[PDB]
């Protein structure tokens, strides 16, 4: 998995999938839960985004698998995806963290 | 009419002729304290009489009861009076108990002269006709109102004064009908008293940057409540700053350079003297657009700073120590972002003074400091009088803070203004959270029964800070009908409520003919009808005091009143 996750075409595909998880996943009630987390992230000027592993096991579950198998490469992508997911909402949040 | 704008030099030369001698003090200026425009007017007018060596006395006055007391005890050698900021709307000849026959001298010839002149420098309307036409001792100054607006009242006044049956019935009730429509107009301020005295300094040829700064300060104090008047006068102030500013540009800063620029002066609370966060949090206008009392409004504020790209930890730095890149980029950050929140109107150009190396103050920030000095700078007849003495004593703190030698007293003021606006806000949220504004169809009622540091709101100005905060808050909400508002606050020691009647106003960017404060009639007419105990003695006659148990009977007859 270490060698798979680091190949450039694979890395790009993983990023887009993780992006699409945060953008398109919605709660049992129908609210965008990761929109509500990103609001709270940028208002608090918090540097840390909580993600629930069950929300990956319930959608795009290969990402939940790679995340358990080799997190040191997977989180290294999902930190950049979370930066871009919050920067869609708060342009220039890069000047804050 | 009485002294039009064309002929202020004649009224001034008449003061010099009558009241200049090296022998004695002969000139008295009565100034309404609790008015910044009357303060800045009287400061200019004292620097003028200093330069002419006219020996003079300035007496600050709280209200009409003290005007009668101080007038009653004037030494008979005093032969000119200036009434700065009051008395245009009362019959001064009746109120002061003048009979001109006890004042007339040298009656010969189609002629009179008098042992005293009473010059009224006042911006309030509707003018009392027995001052403007009906007296030779009282001598009003005008912006132009009388010739432009009063021609039908002039004619009606004289045809009724001459006429001491069909041909009579047909006419006496036409002319009384014109006066009866002229009264039954609400109160308004239509000019700054300082721009009147600056136009007198322009007639004498005395203008300089010190008198121009006092003109800018006096006129800026109107912007909160009479925005329609500030916008008439603002174009005329821009021209005078250009006229008096010296030739040099790309100038080196030196301890001696005063610069009085026209530059961006954002509509924010004490920006240069506070953080960038407190500037938004305590601004009347911002609070009104974001609904910033409740915690979702506070989220909208953080969500804005995050979107502007300013860390909260930077936004909360004191503006001097906040970093050099943000402070020059800020014009671009606001021109990009404020539009999203509708805050676009915060962008404004204003007057900014900097002296030497001591760092800039805007005219907006300086009047916030000067008002905070009037408000908090330091057996019921003793309990009132030892309080009104305090408000006369505070006038000299605001006065001394107009001097450049006394910046430490301005810096007291700039700290006190931030203590007040925090207390206004912490009270204004209590009113909106606890739903204390009751809708009474004809008007909105608010009554502060109890609360933290409630003993501030017994000063008429501090009650008007909270009034102007609750008005901005309502005036921007698109669903509310515009209605007059009554704001009452208890003093637990005197056992009265201080009651203020407030005009609503249009939202701060919309661009109509003015609306007028008719509580000044409704309170008098209900007072005359009732046996209740009240005080109707304040110069801003929208403000009254009433004993605790009489208030509910008073409001009960206010809702019936057709005068609002």
């Amino acid at each position: 998995y270490s060698e798979w996750i680091t190949q450039p075409n694979v890395s790009r595909t993983i990023a887009r999938e993780l992006k699409s998880f945060l953008l398109e996943y919605t709660d049992e009630t129908g609210r965008s839960v990761y929109g509500a987390r990103i609001r709270t992230l940028g208002e608090m000027n918090s540097e840390s985004l909580e993600v629930n592993y069950r929300h990956l096991a319930e959608s795009k579950a290969i990402l939940a698998l790679f995340l358990a198998k080799c997190p040191e490469e997977m989180l290294k992508i999902f930190d950049l995806v979370a930066m871009e997911a919050t920067e869609l909402h708060y342009p220039d949040y890069a000047r804050i963290h | 009419m009485y002294y039009g704008i064309s002929q202020f030099s004649e009224a001034y030369n008449k003061i010099l002729r009558n009241s200049s001698s090296h022998s004695s003090c002969q000139l008295v200026i009565f100034v309404s304290c609790l008015n910044i425009d009357a303060l800045c007017a009287t400061k200019m007018l004292s620097l003028l009489f200093k330069k002419q060596l006219v020996q003079s006395q300035i007496v600050p006055i709280f209200g009409y009861s003290e005007l009668r007391r101080h007038y009653s005890q004037l030494d008979d050698n005093i032969n000119s009076l200036l009434l700065v900021g009051f008395g245009g709307v009362i019959d001064l000849e009746a109120f002061l108990e003048i009979d001109p026959q006890e004042y007339v001298i040298d009656t010969d010839s189609g002629e009179q002269s008098f042992r005293r002149d009473i010059y009224v420098l006042d911006a309030h309307r509707p003018w009392n006709l027995d001052n403007i036409f009906g007296s030779q001792i009282i001598q009003c100054f005008d912006d132009g109102t009388v010739d432009d607006t009063l021609g039908e009242q002039k004619e009606a006044y004289y045809k009724l004064l001459e006429l001491d049956r069909k041909q009579r019935k047909k006419q006496i009730h036409e002319y009384e009908g014109v006066l009866e429509e002229y009264y039954s107009q609400g109160t308004t301020v239509v000019n700054s008293i300082s721009a009147q005295i600056y136009s007198l300094l322009s007639a004498i040829g005395e203008t300089n940057l010190s008198n121009l700064w006092l003109n800018i300060l006096g006129t800026t104090s109107l912007d909160i409540a009479y925005a329609q008047v500030y916008n008439r006068l603002y174009p005329l102030l821009q021209d005078e700053v250009k006229r008096l500013t010296p030739s040099s540009r790309n100038s080196v800063k030196t301890p001696d350079t005063l610069t009085l620029n026209i530059q961006p002066d954002y509509y924010l609370f004490l920006l240069r003297h506070s953080s960038l966060y407190d500037s938004f949090y305590y601004s009347n206008y911002v609070n009104a657009k974001l609904s910033l009392w409740n915690e979702n409004g506070k989220k909208r504020l953080h969500k804005m700073f995050a979107r502007m790209g300013i860390p909260l930890s930077t936004a909360q730095e004191t503006w001097l120590y906040m970093d050099h890149s943000i402070k020059r980029e800020l014009g671009i950050i606001f021109d990009k972002n404020l539009d999203r929140y509708g805050l676009q109107d915060i962008i404004r150009d204003g007057f900014v003074r900097t002296l030497g190396y001591r760092g800039s103050i805007s005219a907006s920030e300086f009047v916030e400091a000067l008002t905070a000095l009037l408000e908090v700078g330091n057996n019921s007849a003793q309990k009132l009088t030892n309080l009104r003495k305090r408000w006369v004593s505070n006038f000299w703190l605001s006065w001394d803070a107009l001097d450049d030698r006394k910046v430490e007293l301005l810096n007291r003021g700039i700290q006190l203004a931030q203590d007040l606006q925090r207390a206004i806000f912490n009270t204004g949220v209590a009113i909106l959270e606890k739903k204390l504004i009751k809708h009474l169809r004809i008007y909105r009622l608010c009554v502060l029964q109890d609360g933290p540091d409630l003993d501030l709101y017994r000063n008429p100005l501090t009650l008007l800070r909270l009034g102007n905060w609750l008005i901005e808050c309502c005036a921007e909400s698109e669903d509310k009908q515009l209605l007059p508002m009554v704001l009452a606050s208890i003093d637990e020691n005197t056992d009265t409520y201080l009651v203020a009647g407030l005009t609503p106003r249009y939202p701060r960017g919309l661009d109509k003919k003015p609306i007028l404060n008719n509580f000044s009639m409704a309170f008098q007419q209900i007072t005359a009808e009732t046996d209740a105990k009240v005080r109707i003695d304040n110069f801003e006659s929208s403000i009254i005091e009433i004993r605790r148990e009489d208030l509910s009977p008073f409001l009960e007859k206010l809702t019936l009143s057709g005068l609002l």
